[PDB]
RNA sequence: UACGAUGAAGAGUUUGAUCCUGGCUCAGGAUGAACGCUAGCGGCAGGCUUAACACAUGCAAGUCGAGGGGUAGAGACCGGCGCACGGGUGCGUAACGCGUAUGCAAUCUGCCUUUCACAGAGGGAUAGCCCAGAGAAAUUUGGAUUAAUACCUCAUAGUAUUAUAGAGCGGCAUCACUUUAUAAUUAAAGUCACAACGGUGAAAGAUGAGCAUGCGUCCCAUUAGCUAGUUGGUAAGGUAACGGCUUACCAAGGCCACGAUGGGUAGGGGUCCUGAGAGGGAGAUCCCCCACACUGGUACUGAGACACGGACCAGACUCCUACGGGAGGCAGCAGUGAGGAAUAUUGGUCAAUGGACGCAAGUCUGAACCAGCCAUGCCGCG
RNA sequence: GUAAGAAUAAGGAUCGGCUAACUCCGUGCCAGCAGCCGCGGUAAUACGGAGGAUCCAAGCGUUAUCCGGAAUCACUGGGUUUAAAGGGUCCGUAGGCGGUUUAGUAAGUCAGUGGUGAAAGCCCAUCGCUCAACGGUGGAACGGCCAUUGAUACUGCUGA
C-alpha cells in the first residue's frame, strides 16, 4: 500500500446526516518575525452510525473523494 | 483553406452519417428495451468495436442492463 | 514594538510618491503648446523666465520652461518634454529638450553642446 | 513513442550535441527524459560520451533512435549488446 | 583604447617616474599647468589622495577603469590580502611580461611590440597584449622577426630571461615585497569600496 | 593567540553660534531604454514595453503507387497517417491556475518495446469516370454504375467484458489481486511470385493525458454578512473515473473577524537587478505549467480537440456580384497604415538537429541553421 | 603568406562646496545657470567666450523606472515628560504570556537515513575558442517538503 494522509482533530459540529465536521490546529513559524501562530483548518469526515459528539477527539485518514468537500472518513476515536 | 483541408470535410461526413445510424440504431434498442436482452449486447460490442462507444462505457451499459432484468 | 502586534498588523511601506507624474512614465513625450509667455521667480531672483503651456499626447497640459536663448516656439509648434523642475518658477515641472523635432537649438554655443542641441563647428 | 535525439547546446559555429531520450512531441533544445551521453564533431575522432549502462536500458523501454543517434550509438557499443538477447 | 599621450606630462602630475626616469623628469618636476607651476592646493582631500594612487597604477601599466574594476572584482574572489592578488595578477599581464624582460623598455613600447605579432607564448603566437600569464609560462620570440633593428638594441627575480634564445620563462609569481612599485593597493581598495 | 567568516564609509541644508530630533538632495549599481553631441573594427547576445488596433502581397502541413480504380501524356478521387506537434500572444483568470509533496483500492493511453493465441468463408453498395442539367461565381441537383488494407453478416479467441456460484491471499472503510467452472457477447488485411512491409485479440513496460489532497499564494474592513443545488443523505441517469456532474425525495444545513462576500490590479515559476545579510523591486530574451486565436456559442471526426492556418450559427468590419447570393480573419515569418519618445530584410538553404509521411529512395518544414539593419548591452583591439 | 605606406581612424562631460580639476575677457539682478546650498544690481574661480586642468573613452551627459545610502516602518535594527507619539479611567470577551517538584507521550525543537528539490542561471575548480565575453565538465547551492529511526535539556498536552 501507500498510507494515505492522516489527521487528528476535534470535533466542531454534528448536524448533518452520516458526516461530521473537525477542526485541526497547527503551529507553523511566521516567516518574517519567527513566532509561532496557532492556525487552524475544518476538515469533513465521513460517520456512518452517528456516534461521536461535538468535544471529541477523532482522527480521520484522506480517502477518495466521497462527495463534494468530503474526501475523510473517522477511524481511531480517541476520547469523548 | 489547404487540399488536406479540403479532404476532412468531406471524409468525416461519410464517417459521421454511419456513425449516427449505427448509434441511434442501438439507442432505440435500449430505449425500447428496458427475454431479448441478448440482441442489444451485440451492438454495443460493436460500437465498442468500432470505438464509438468507448469499450468501458460499454461494459458500463452491459452491467447496467441485465442487472434489472431479473 | 511588540512581537504579538507585529504579528497582528505588520509596519506599513508606504508608495514614495513618483516627482514626474504627468507624463505617462516614459523618458520624453511629445507636446504642442498653446501659450509662449514669460513669467517671474518667486525670491530673491530678478529675471523673465520663458515657459510654455504644452499639452502632451495624452492629454495633460503642463508649463515648460525653455532653457537657453534663441528660439521660434510659436504658438503651434511640436516639442518633445523631458522633464526637470527649478526651484525659481512655481507650476514650471518640465524642461523642452533643445533640438528636437521641431524647438531651434543655439548658435554661438561652444562649451555646453551635448546640452541645448548645438552641433560640433 | 519516446525517441534518442540530440539536443544543441553550443555557441554559434560550434555546435555540440546531448545525446538524451526524449517524447516526440516535444521542442528540440527543450524538455527531455534523461540525459544519455554527449556528442562533439569540434575534433577529428568526433568525440562521444554514450552511456551504455542506460542507453539498452531505454531500448529495451521502447526507444527509437534516428540516424544520427543509432550512428553514434554504432562504434561505441550497446548495440551489439542490445542485439545479445 | 589607449592614452597615446605625453608621458612626461603624466610623470609630472604624480610625482614619480613611471616611464622611465630619464630627460624631462627634473627641470620643473612640478605639476603642469599654468596653476600648477605655482603654490598648488595645499588641503588635499583623502579622496583625492585614494584617486591619484589608484591612477597612478592605473596610468602606468595602460590600463582603463573599466578593465581595472574588472581586475579588482576578479582579485576579491580570491580570500587573501585583496591589493596584493590585484597587484600580482596586473603584474602577469603579457605586455607587462615582455617589458620587464628587456625588451620594449617601456610599456608603452611593450603594448606595441605585443600588438604585432611579433612575440609568442608556448607555442603558437599570441597579440594579446592583456593576456594573463601563468605561473609557469615560456615566452619567446617570433623568428621571422627575431634579428629586428630595436629588439636587440633594447638588450628579474622571477624572470629566467636567456639572451641566446630570447628566453624568459615566467615562473615563481612575485610578491608585493618582490614587485617595485610606489602605489599603495590599500588606498585603491578603499577608493573601490568607496 | 587558534576556527571560520572575504563582509557594513558619508556629505550639504533650520541658528548670531551649539547639541538633538527630523524632512529634502547628492556621491554607487542596473535596464527590451529614449533624447543631444560624437563615431574605427571583431566575437557574442538583444530588438513594438504603446493599439489582443486594422491588414494589401508572398511563404508557413503535407505524405504514401509496396492499399485501389488508374486518366491525360503527371494531375484529380476513395483509403491510411499527420494536421491536438512545432510556431505566436498574455486577452482573461485571485483560482488546486501555479510552485511544492503525495494518492488513485475512483483513471485513460495512437504510434514504441517484450511475450502468448491467431489472420478461414461471403455480400451489397459508392467514389473516379459517363449522360443531362440549375447557377456570374461560390457551389450544387438527377440516372446507371466499377475497386480496395472502405463497409457490413455467420463460425472462431482468451490471464478479454458482463451476470450468477464457489474460493485463496490481503487490507486503507468503500473493498483489492489471482484462480475455477456455466451462460451471453465482440476480430482481422493483404500488397499478382520471393524479399520486405503488414493485421486482430490478451498481458506487461515505457511515454503521454486526467482527478483529488496538505502548505505557500497582491491591495481595500471609508467592503460584515454570503449561499437555495447551496450543505448532508437516500435511489436513478450518467463520465475514462469518484463526485450535486444532473434529476426525484428528506432534513436545514455550509462559509465568515485566523477576513466569507464585493471591488481594483495581475498570467504563475525556475529566475533578473540591488543589498554585508535579513530584505526590497520586476517577471523581456532561455526552460516548465496555464489561458487564447476577429468578438461569442455548439457539436462531428479522431486514441487524444469543444480544435491558430477544420465545420456550423449569430454579431461588427473589408471585398466580389448579373442584386438572387457569396469569400475572408498575420496573438505564424518577412512586410503596410495608424499609435508612440522608441525597436529591423516583402533575404538564402534544408548543408547540420528536430518534426510529419514512406520499407526505402524521397517530399514538405519562415521549426531550425545562416545572412542584412540598429555602437542596444558585455568582452577584446586600434 | 607576400608587397607601398604612420599612412586609413577621438570625442563627450566637468572645473564655488558636496566632488577631481582655475585664470582672463564681455554682460551688470539683465542675459542667464541650477541635484541641494544658491550665484548675476558694473573688478562674477557659479552666466557666455578663450586658455589651462580633471574624468571617462568609441563613447560621454540628460530624462524615465528600481535597490542602496534610509536605522526614513527598525525580526536582525527606533521611539512615546518637554521635538510626532500613553487611550479620560476601570471591568472584561477572543487572544498573548506562565510559581516549584514529579511521572507519561514526543506535537514544537535537535540529529541520522531514504526520496525529491527538472534542465538552464549565480558561485567555485578545471579545459577549448590567440585572452576575455562564450562554450564543455564537476562540485556546492536550491535555505523547502514526505516517510522512517533516535535523543527528552527547553516549550505544548495529560496525571499527581
Amino acid at each position: 500500500r501507500n498510507l494515505r494522509k492522516e489527521r487528528i482533530g476535534v470535533v466542531t459540529s454534528n448536524k448533518m446526516d452520516k458526516s461530521i465536521v473537525i477542526s485541526e490546529v497547527r503551529k507553523v513559524k511566521h516567516p518574517l518575525y519567527g513566532k509561532f501562530v496557532l492556525k487552524t483548518k475544518k476538515y469533513v469526515a465521513h460517520d456512518e452510525t452517528n456516534d461521536c459528539n461535538i468535544g471529541d477527539t477523532v482522527r480521520i485518514s484522506e480517502t477518495r473523494p466521497l462527495s463534494k468537500t468530503k474526501c475523510w472518513r473517522l477511524v481511531e476515536i480517541l476520547e469523548r | 483553406n489547404h487540399k488536406s483541408a479540403l479532404k476532412r470535410i468531406r471524409s468525416n461526413e461519410k464517417r459521421r452519417v454511419l456513425n449516427r445510424y449505427q448509434h441511434k440504431t442501438t439507442r432505440n434498442a435500449i430505449k425500447a428495451l428496458r427475454a431479448k436482452l441478448s440482441t442489444v449486447i451485440s451492438m454495443i460490442d460493436k460500437l465498442a468495436k468500432k470505438n464509438i462507444i468507448h469499450d468501458n462505457k460499454a461494459s458500463n451499459l452491459k452491467s447496467k442492463l441485465t442487472k434489472h432484468v431479473a | 514594538p511588540t512581537i504579538q502586534q507585529l504579528v497582528r498588523t505588520g509596519r506599513t511601506q508606504i508608495t514614495k510618491k513618483s516627482k514626474s507624474v504627468a507624463l505617462d512614465s516614459c523618458p520624453q513625450r511629445r507636446g504642442v503648446c498653446t501659450r509662449v509667455y514669460t513669467t517671474t521667480p518667486k525670491k530673491p531672483n530678478s529675471a523673465m523666465r520663458k515657459v510654455a503651456r504644452v499639452r502632451l499626447t495624452n492629454g495633460n497640459e503642463v508649463n515648460a520652461y525653455i532653457p537657453g536663448e534663441g528660439h521660434n516656439l510659436q504658438e503651434h509648434s511640436i516639442v518633445l518634454v523631458r522633464g526637470g523642475r527649478v526651484k525659481d518658477l512655481p507650476g514650471v515641472r518640465y524642461h523642452i529638450v533643445r533640438g528636437a523635432l521641431d524647438t531651434s537649438g543655439v548658435a554661438g554655443r561652444t562649451q555646453r553642446r551635448s546640452k541645448y542641441g548645438a552641433k560640433r563647428p | 513513442s519516446v525517441k534518442i535525439r540530440l539536443q544543441r547546446h553550443g555557441k554559434k559555429g560550434k555546435p555540440f550535441y546531448w545525446v538524451v531520450a526524449a517524447d516526440a512531441r516535444s521542442k528540440r533544445d527543450g524538455k527531455y527524459l534523461e540525459k544519455i551521453g554527449t556528442y562533439n564533431p569540434n575534433t577529428n575522432p568526433a568525440t562521444v560520451e554514450l552511456n551504455l549502462d542506460s542507453i539498452v536500458k531505454w531500448l529495451h523501454q521502447g526507444a527509437q533512435p534516428t540516424d544520427t543517434a543509432r550512428a553514434i550509438l554504432s562504434y561505441k557499443g550497446a548495440l551489439l549488446k542490445h542485439h545479445l538477447d | 583604447a589607449r592614452y597615446t599621450g605625453p608621458k612626461t606630462k603624466i610623470a609630472r602630475k604624480f610625482g614619480e617616474a613611471i616611464f622611465g626616469d630619464d630627460k624631462s623628469f627634473e627641470k620643473r618636476n612640478y605639476p603642469p599647468g599654468q596653476h600648477g607651476m605655482a603654490k598648488k592646493r595645499g588641503k588635499k582631500s583623502e579622496y583625492a589622495v585614494q584617486l591619484m594612487e589608484k591612477q597612478k597604477a592605473k596610468y602606468s601599466y595602460g590600463i582603463l577603469e573599466k578593465q581595472f574594476r574588472n581586475l579588482f572584482e576578479k582579485a576579491s574572489a580570491t580570500k587573501g590580502v585583496t591589493g596584493e592578488v590585484l597587484l600580482q595578477l596586473c603584474e602577469a599581464r603579457l605586455d607587462n611580461v615582455v617589458f620587464r624582460m628587456g625588451i620594449a623598455p617601456s610599456r608603452r613600447g611593450a603594448r606595441q611590440i605585443v600588438s604585432h605579432r611579433h612575440i609568442t607564448v608556448n607555442g603558437e603566437v599570441v597579440n594579446i597584449p592583456s593576456y594573463h600569464l601563468k605561473p609557469g609560462d615560456k615566452v619567446a620570440v617570433r623568428e621571422k622577426s627575431k634579428s629586428l633593428e630595436a629588439i636587440e638594441r633594447s638588450l628579474y627575480e622571477w624572470i629566467t630571461w636567456n639572451n641566446d634564445l630570447k628566453e624568459g620563462t615566467f615562473v615563481s609569481v612575485p610578491a608585493r615585497l618582490q614587485i617595485p612599485e610606489n602605489i599603495k593597493e590599500q588606498l585603491i581598495v578603499e577608493l573601490y569600496n568607496k
